[PDB]
């Protein structure tokens, strides 16, 4: 069976596993002839159901379209010659750390002009794949990637799909249940399913809040857990801030948390210190989605305008 | 003004790319209205 | 090379997996419309998109490029590729269901095995099986470009009549069907002979821009008029061949 | 056989049935009903 077009993964030699994950999950890898470094990610199947998990083929499809300097990059898509089962693997320009595991370790340290590069790296990933009428919808730390050289990556489009340009006519009905519940924007745990944008830029400053408190900012239990943090940060949920919330069939269930007042800056004063930076996430963590900024105004605050500008990432990345 | 003027119709020809196409799907003025729900 | 990997010249076409395993040219030809003939019906059975139908009669072209119709069946392969499609198309149809339309199309008669029984839970192996050798075989470039879209853009530009803008993307389709354009031409091309075509036999011109610049110089560059007339021919001489029907019924009656 | 907006997404696009039944009439109309009809009946070609 000729496969012209779909080498097997031999080619590639297994380095390590990164992560903890699943047998053979996520793999570092060296090409055995160009030495290349390139982390093997297996498409997992006990969504053994209907065929090719469509998420898998989203992924893909997805990856082979973004092409941008702050968006992980696909380099092919290997596979294992199969018998009693078969498996296939995408293979990924290698990136040394995720912002996840920087944050975590005590060590590593960070200068706001920094920050500000890592956040102003992160939005113009968003804006692209948002400019490609593309949803990531799995924003989160772990998720953001950053190179030896510190670039930083937007990845795991696992959970991303295209999205509709319909200012128009009837509304979409989008998947409810994405997002990490951690980063997960407010419309959505109410239910929402005609979202766009707005849900990774919830996520944009969920974590813009991480680089300077070192761990997620809202740690629910379960959804309704959740809302109740959202609600004692960013204030509680009403039509006073959200027009027409009311409509929301889950949220006749936020009856009991009514009275709280927006903390975000006061909560967050403590870490962040600069204002424009506590400006920027209190921008960007707004409860109704049209009413939260976007990536390209996001682009434009004064945060990224006034000093200290934007610096590299060597100091921050000084040799270990 | 708009950069094309309107489609006009040539029927005095000797189109034998024309003749062709037409001996096999028929008159097109005839079957036009038949091609699709619209 | 990897814009160019799934485009032959009319030699390369000359010879074919198929013809390896000695299936005459025209043989072929005839596998590769009546697959596309089933996927267009199961397509408009299950309702999924048209563009559904077009990616999966491209999937289909080409992977018959690789593989054999020896080796797979066109009656196989359409359930298999139109069940892909459909998810990369955005619109989804679950495995039974097509399973179902499949059986339907290819066996009348018959009755839909028991979900339970042997044979269909075989066939749904044998689907997602055929799907998996589907995606390796067309290197996983599941994104197709069709012609349609390149036609509808022009025939607006032109100020198109109606029935011509539609007669238009009628031949758009059945470039995807009676041939193998979408293994030698880029669609932007072969969207200007579908429209070529239609004001061929609707004796519509298409005067020049108001630039100088012809019609299709709109579409595509490298575009020629020769070009139009010459792959407007060969689109002929493959309608030619078909078994065409009308020329018989094509006057007498109409109906209720 | 029904031309579509190519800018609209994917899903949006409208289903390929035809919105009328498929006769088992073989006549210009009818041979122009739907794709299925056009390639079976008046080309005569089919999978079956
Ligand atoms: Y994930
Ligand atoms: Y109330
Ligand atoms: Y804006
Ligand atoms: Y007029
Ligand atoms: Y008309
Ligand atoms: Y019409
Ligand atoms: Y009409
Ligand atoms: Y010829
Ligand atoms: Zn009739
Ligand atoms: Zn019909």
């Amino acid at each position: 069976v000729e496969c012209p077009f779909c080498d097997e993964v031999s080619k590639y030699e297994k380095l390590a596993k990164i992560g903890q994950g699943t047998f053979g999950e996520v793999f570092k890898a060296r090409h055995r002839k160009t030495g290349q470094k390139v982390a093997l990610k297996k498409v997992l199947m006990e969504n053994e159901k209907e065929g090719f998990p469509i998420t898998a083929l989203r992924e893909i499809k997805i990856l082979q379209l973004l092409k941008h300097e702050n968006v992980v990059n696909l380099i092919e898509i290997c596979r294992t010659k199969a018998s009693p089962k078969g498996s296939i693997y995408l293979v990924f320009d290698f990136c040394e750390h995720d912002l996840a595991g920087l944050l975590s370790n005590v060590l590593v340290k960070f200068t706001l002009s920094e920050i500000k590069r890592v956040m102003q790296m992160l939005l113009n990933g968003l804006y692209y794949i948002h400019r490609n009428k593309i949803l990531h919808r799995d924003m989160k730390a772990a998720n953001v990637l950053i190179t030896r050289d510190g670039v930083l990556k937007l990845a795991d489009f696992g959970l991303a799909r295209a999205f509709s340009l319909a200012k128009n006519s009837q509304p979409n009905r989008y998947t409810n249940r994405v997002v990490t519940l951690w980063y997960r924007p407010p419309e959505l745990l109410l239910g929402e399913r005609d979202y766009g944008p707005p849900i990774d830029l919830w996520g944009a400053g969920c974590i813009m809040a991480e680089m300077w408190t070192r761990s997620p900012i809202m740690q629910g239990n379960t959804e309704q857990h959740q809302l109740a943090l959202i609600s004692q940060l960013c204030g509680s949920i009403t039509p006073e801030v959200w027009p027409n919330v009311d409509n929301y069939e889950l949220y006749e269930k936020l009856e009991l948390v009514k009275g709280q007042k927006r903390k975000v800056k006061d909560r967050l004063k403590a870490y962040v210190r600069d204002p424009y930076a506590l400006d920027l996430i209190d921008k960007l963590l707004v409860l109704d989605p049209a009413q939260r900024i976007d990536s390209d105004d996001a682009l434009n605050h004064d945060f990224f305008w006034s000093d200290p500008m934007p610096s590299d990432l060597k100091g921050m990345l000084s040799t270990h | 003004s708009p950069l094309f003027a309107e489609p006009y119709k040539v029927t005095s020809k000797e189109d034998k790319l024309s003749s062709r196409i037409q001996s096999m799907l028929g008159n097109y003025d005839e079957m036009k209205d038949f091609i699709g729900d619209r | 090379n990897n814009n160019k990997r799934w485009y032959f010249t009319r030699e390369q076409l000359e010879n074919s997996p198929s013809r390896r395993f000695g299936v005459d040219p025209d043989k072929e030809l005839s596998y590769r419309q009546q697959a596309a003939n089933l996927l267009q019906d199961m397509g408009q059975r299950l309702n999924v998109s048209q563009l559904t139908i077009n990616t999966a009669i491209v999937y289909m072209h080409r992977f018959y490029m690789i593989q054999s119709f020896t080796q797979f069946p066109g009656n196989s392969v359409a359930p298999a590729a139109l069940f892909l499609a459909a998810k990369v198309e955005e619109q989804p149809k679950k495995l039974e269901h097509v399973i179902k339309v499949a059986h339907t199309c290819l066996h009348p008669q018959e009755s839909l095995p028991d979900t339970r029984s042997e044979a269909y839970l075989q066939q749904v192996q044998d689907l997602v099986i055929l799907e998996s050798i589907i995606l390796q075989t067309l290197g996983f470039e599941l994104t197709i470009d069709h012609p349609h879209t390149h036609v509808v853009k022009c025939t607006q530009l032109v100020r198109a009549s109606k029935d011509l803008a539609q007669t238009s993307y009628f031949m758009a389709t059945n470039s995807l069907h009676l041939t193998t354009f979408s293994l030698q031409y880029t669609p932007p091309v072969v969207a200007c002979v579908c429209i070529h075509l239609a004001c061929k036999w609707s004796n519509w011109e298409i005067p020049v821009s108001t630039d100088g610049k012809h019609w299709w110089e709109y579409v595509d560059a490298t575009v020629t008029l020769e070009l139009l007339d010459e792959l407007t021919h060969e689109f002929l001489q493959i309608l030619e061949k078909t078994p065409n029907r009308l020329k018989r019924i094509w006057n007498w009656r109409a109906c209720e | 056989m029904e031309p579509v907006d190519p800018r609209l997404e994917p899903w949006k696009h409208p289903g390929s049935q035809p919105k009328t039944a498929c006769t088992n009439c073989y006549c210009k109309k009818c041979c122009f009903h739907c794709q299925v009809c056009f390639i079976t009946k008046a080309l005569g070609i089919s999978y079956g």
